[PDB]
């Protein structure tokens, strides 16, 4: 499963957004989005 | 007589998020396509029936114009046939689609030193959005085995992110205004007659 490792990249991007580098939280909003879309 | 009031939506000093997006009904009124299209520098303004200028002769029972703010890169996505974050989970247009899309860029106005937070919009969904479907639920979002009960925690997100637009990103992170024409043809007599109709 990917449990793990989605929630690690989550925690990511809401740190990248607390810490001002909002266009980093953004490049990884976007692989949240394709990784999801994935079997 | 009346013009019609595309100031009302273009102009407007807030937009509202794409998971929300606004929609006004434009009707009883003149409207003149090619100023409109000539009133700024626009980045995109794609016609998928015809152009501007042939709008001017057409007569249309409504008008419907849809607007929110997404990223420069995400303006793709405001097209028939596209898939992505955007048209998945928060804006789809169908794919016989023949309306406008418009779009400009709105840093100066939706960006702020350390971050806007006014602007968000889905990240997860159990399901793609039909065409023009707008959700604006905030359910937590179950991305793993265990249920959430309304609770965030592990793999238990809330659905929606904040752009978080800094003037400092590059152009293709930097918000962008987009205005969605639909022109709907119903049987009935038009309400919406472009400058040189008849
Ligand atoms: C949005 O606002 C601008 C600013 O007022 C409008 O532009 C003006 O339009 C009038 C009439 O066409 C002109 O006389 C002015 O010279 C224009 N000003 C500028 C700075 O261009 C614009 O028309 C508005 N947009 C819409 C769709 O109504």
């Amino acid at each position: 499963d990917k449990e793990w490792i989605l929630q690690k990249i989550y925690e990511i991007m809401r740190r990248l957004d607390e810490e001002g580098h909002g266009e980093a939280s953004l490049r990884v909003s976007d692989l949240i989005y394709e990784f999801m879309k994935r079997d | 007589t009346n013009l019609c009031p595309f100031g009302e939506v273009f102009n407007a000093t807030r937009f509202a998020s794409v998971y929300a997006w606004n929609r006004k009904r434009i009707s009883n009124c003149v409207a003149d396509y090619s100023v409109l299209y000539n009133s700024a520098s626009f980045s995109t303004f794609k016609c998928y029936g015809v152009s501007p200028t042939k709008l001017n002769d057409l007569c249309f029972t409504n008008v419907y114009a849809d607007s929110f703010v997404i990223r420069g890169d995400e303006v793709r996505q405001i097209a028939p046939g596209q898939t992505g974050k955007i048209a998945d989970y928060n804006y789809k247009l169908p794919d016989d689609f023949t309306g406008c899309v418009i779009a400009w860029n709105s840093n100066n106005l939706d960006s702020k030193v350390g971050g806007n937070y006014n602007y968000r919009y889905r990240l997860f969904r159990k399901s793609n959005l039909k065409p023009f479907e707008r959700d604006i639920s905030t359910e937590i979002y179950q991305a793993g085995s265990k249920p959430c009960n309304g609770v965030e925690g592990f793999n238990c997100y809330f659905p929606l992110q904040s752009y978080g637009f800094q003037p400092t990103n590059g152009v293709g992170y930097q918000p962008y205004r987009v205005v969605v024409l639909s022109f709907e043809l119903l049987h009935a007599p038009a309400t919406v007659c472009g400058s040189n109709s008849e």
